[PDB]
């Protein structure tokens, strides 16, 4: 037969999971997909030589798109 | 040898509380009503 299960409150940490998973999905699911569009889109940059009597600018010397952002 | 008198007549009536309390912990037919 079935009895009672005296257990203590797991609403509140069930509360607090449920609220700490959905802000840091919040800001970090729109991060995700933004680094995969510009990686697919845009891409890293391919080594090349310096041209003639020309002078880089100072991000122009980093490959990955954000990190020259 | 054995129990006193109040020795016993206080084992009678704890024990007839105590099945009272475990007979209560029991569930009705509908007891988890969850909420849809
Ligand atoms: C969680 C809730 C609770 C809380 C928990 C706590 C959470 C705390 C979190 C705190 C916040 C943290 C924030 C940190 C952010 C860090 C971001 C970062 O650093 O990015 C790094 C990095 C960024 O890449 P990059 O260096 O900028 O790019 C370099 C290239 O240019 C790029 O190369 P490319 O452009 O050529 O590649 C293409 C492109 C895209 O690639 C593709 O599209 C194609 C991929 C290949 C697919 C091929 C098959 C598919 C198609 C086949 C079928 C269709 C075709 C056939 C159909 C017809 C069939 C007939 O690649 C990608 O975009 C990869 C995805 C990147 C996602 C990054 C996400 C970061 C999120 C940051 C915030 C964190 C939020 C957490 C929640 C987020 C939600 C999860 O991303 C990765 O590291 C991805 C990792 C991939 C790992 C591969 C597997 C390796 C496993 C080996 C080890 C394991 C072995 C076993 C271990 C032991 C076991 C026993």
């Amino acid at each position: 037969k079935r009895l009672f299960i005296i257990k203590p409150s797991g609403f509140y940490d069930r509360r607090f999971l449920k609220l700490m998973r959905f802000y840091i999905l919040l800001t970090g699911i729109p991060v995700a997909i933004g680094i995969t569009l510009v990686n697919v889109f845009i891409g890293e940059a391919e080594l090349a030589d310096i041209p003639e009597g020309y002078v880089p600018e100072h991000w122009e010397y980093f490959k990955h798109p954000i990190s020259r952002w | 040898s054995g129990y006193t008198p109040d020795e016993k007549l206080r084992l009678q009536q704890l024990r007839e509380l105590r099945r009272r309390w475990l007979k209560d912990q029991e569930l009705s037919p509908r007891e988890p009503v969850l909420p849809p």
